[PDB]
């Protein structure tokens, strides 16, 4: 019922925590709602959106194919790894490592890619390369996680994440192949259910990664809107609040009801 | 049915077929295929990211292979988490899992990964423990961990997050 900004508002208290938000149109990429937007946020698996853009770029100049076969040992596994864990003695290939990180947040499969594209450094000097200038990946899963009060390392702001989303999946920076597949990618999350998902008329278009960390650090980036078609892209972040898990989703999802609720203005 | 819990990865054993798994499991919970081949693969609680489950490999794809492979995280919780970094630094390839637990604590560790290459026979068994301070596996300031990995009951490496 409230306005999306009034609804923000009101989980920031009710959170005592942070919020950061933006909701962006998607072909003009003009600002449409927003709050906390040039604040910094913990990325979480939210990063992982940006690591398979950094894969698929190297895809684009022949640097990497996605059928590539990469095999790894027990001493490459860190918590959380369902998928990873699982193929241990077949190995994965780089687009089965992608899906992994982005649909099911697997951890380890996230630093395998990582390596590739020349870890955390590597992946912030492509944000750079691509014209964002604020995000940066500084640590490995699982400390990028750890979401210390202030502490700017593994973060972004909603505004940067969303241009950057943006730039990835509709500008000439990736190959028109690779923005359908990193776009089928955030189609597919397995694991977003809770949050923008559980409050999505049915008929609307959804692509999403989610990340959670530590100090009540929660996130979704999606691409969204009705008949079927992306429309806006929408970030929502949380940080610094003693909050359970089911409290932060139920507030991502009140904001994204909000947003639903409002989405002509 | 019911979610998928600690108990009911405890009730399944190695030997069990497909359908005892989802039996126990609650087929509710359970997927096979997919990014999970074969296996089946059975959802505790939907928090979204990072969410409780058990992994389960069979012999073969055959409707009465057995479970040669028990994998799962945040199902159990270690029953004494009491490890440091000065205790896992006192841990070197080579000792026994017997060996291993006096020096991180008999409580400190719940088995991530469990396999048996020649099930029903024990040789080769592999196995992944996770262990952990004492905030390790919650919330709280005392958040280290470790993976520790056996063949054969012997330790053949380990490697430790944000323990101190």
């Amino acid at each position: 019922s409230p306005q999306p900004l009034e609804q923000i508002k009101l989980s920031e208290s009710q959170l005592s925590g942070r919020v950061g938000m933006i909701e962006m149109d998607l072909a003009s990429g003009r600002t449409l709602t927003a709050w906390r937007a040039d604040e910094r946020f913990p990325m979480m698996s939210t990063f992982k959106v940006v690591l398979c853009g950094a894969v698929l770029a190297r895809v684009d100049a022949g640097d990497e194919q996605l059928e590539r076969k990469i095999h790894y040992r027990q001493q490459d596994l860190v918590k959380y790894s369902p998928v990873s864990e699982k193929h241990l003695a077949d190995g994965m290939t780089v687009g089965e490592l992608c899906a992994a990180a982005i649909t099911m947040s697997d951890n380890s499969a996230a630093n395998l890619l990582l390596a590739t594209v020349g870890g955390p450094a590597g992946l912030t000097a492509f944000l750079r390369q691509i014209g964002d200038n604020v995000t940066r990946l500084d640590r490995w899963e699982t400390e990028l996680n750890e979401a210390l009060p202030g502490d700017a390392r593994d973060t972004t702001t909603p505004a940067s994440m969303a241009a950057t989303l943006r730039k990835l999946l509709t500008s000439q920076r990736l190959s028109a192949r690779s923005q359908r597949q990193l776009l089928q990618w955030m189609v597919d999350d397995r694991v977003a259910g809770p949050l923008i998902r559980s409050v999505l008329p049915a008929g609307w278009f959804i692509a999403d990664k989610t990340g959670a960390g530590e100090r009540g650090a929660r996130g979704i980036v999606a691409l969204l809107g009705p008949n079927n078609k992306a429309e806006r892209i929408v970030v929502i972040y949380l940080r610094d609040t003693p909050a359970s898990m089911a409290e932060r989703n139920q507030q991502i999802a009140g904001i994204g009801a909000a947003l639903i609720e409002h989405w002509q203005r | 049915a019911g979610v998928m819990t600690g108990a009911k990865f405890t009730q399944i054993q190695f030997g069990m077929t497909r359908q005892q798994v989802l039996d126990i499991a609650g087929a509710e919970n359970c997927e096979t295929g997919g990014s999970f081949g074969d296996s089946i693969h059975c959802r505790g609680h939907a928090a979204g990211d990072y969410y409780a489950y058990a992994t389960f490999g069979f012999t073969s794809a055959a409707a009465d292979a057995k479970v040669d492979s028990k994998s799962q995280e945040k199902l159990l919780a270690p029953s004494a988490p009491t490890l440091t970094l000065a205790k896992f630094n006192q841990v070197t390839v080579g000792m026994t899992r017997a060996q291993v637990l006096a020096t991180v604590g008999q409580g400190s560790c719940t088995t991530w990964s469990e396999y048996y290459p020649a099930y029903p026979s024990t040789a080769g068994v592999t196995l992944s423990l996770s262990c952990f301070d004492v905030d390790g596996y919650s919330t709280g300031f005392y958040r280290g961990s470790a993976h520790l990995w056996f063949t054969d009951g012997v330790l053949q490496g380990k490697r430790q997050w944000d323990l101190v």
